[PDB]
């Protein structure tokens, strides 16, 4: 068992539950029963005055065995029109997101969600026409 | 138990409630001490949205938990 991975994920679980960091971000175990810590859920509260205003976006994060040395798998569940996000799967691209492209072991899921929300406030995304709220890439 | 209700504004208030208490009542208590209308109160925990007609035990909320109070802008 990956001692650092398990230990780190257990710590990030706390930060996710308490929503520490920026404040407008939260995450945690999606299944909850799955203590392997390989199924994380992320929630980003859309910033007001933008096209994501009052839009609660949900994401899915999967931390591999190389975590946190290697970048985890992050994808959107709710339909969102943002640069770097696939329109069919909702999968986020690594080279498109600064923190994913230039990932560091000092990063965390917290930083990822915060960065994504930060990029949502960017001019290139804040004015992107969003599809009907409620539509998901699956189910 | 003492819980920490932190609003997106930054302010963190302490609430003395029991797990058997409903969020609908929790909001009312916040409305009494802070003055924030329950209608525009939206609690976020464990990366998910909480309901009104549910108890703190419904989301497994314990003591010293920093809940997130997201203002639900209604009319603007």
């Amino acid at each position: 068992v990956k001692v650092p991975r398990n230990f780190r994920l257990l710590e990030e679980l706390e930060e996710g539950q308490k929503g520490v960091g920026d404040g407008t971000v939260s995450w945690g175990l999606e299944d909850d029963e799955d203590m392997t810590l390989t199924r994380w859920t992320g929630m980003i509260i859309g910033p007001p005055r933008t096209n994501y205003e009052n839009r609660i976006y949900s994401l899915k994060v999967e931390c591999g065995p190389k975590y946190p040395e290697a970048p985890p798998s992050v994808r959107f569940v709710t339909k969102i029109n943002m640069n770097g996000i696939n329109n069919s799967s909702g999968m986020v691209d690594a080279r498109s997101i600064p923190v994913l492209a230039k990932w560091q072991n000092s990063y965390s899921i917290k930083v990822v969600l915060q960065e994504l929300r930060r990029l949502m406030m960017s001019k290139e995304n804040m004015k992107l026409p969003q599809p009907p709220e409620g539509q998901t890439y699956n189910n | 138990m003492q819980i920490f209700v932190k609003t997106l504004t930054g302010k963190t208030i302490t609430l003395e409630v029991e797990p058997s208490d409903t969020i609908e009542n929790v909001k009312a208590k916040i409305q009494d001490k802070e003055g924030i209308p329950p209608d525009q109160q939206r609690l976020i925990f464990a990366g998910r949205q909480l309901e009104d007609g549910r108890t703190l035990s419904d989301y497994n909320i314990q003591k010293e938990s920093t809940l997130h109070l997201v203002l639900r802008l209604r009319g603007g």
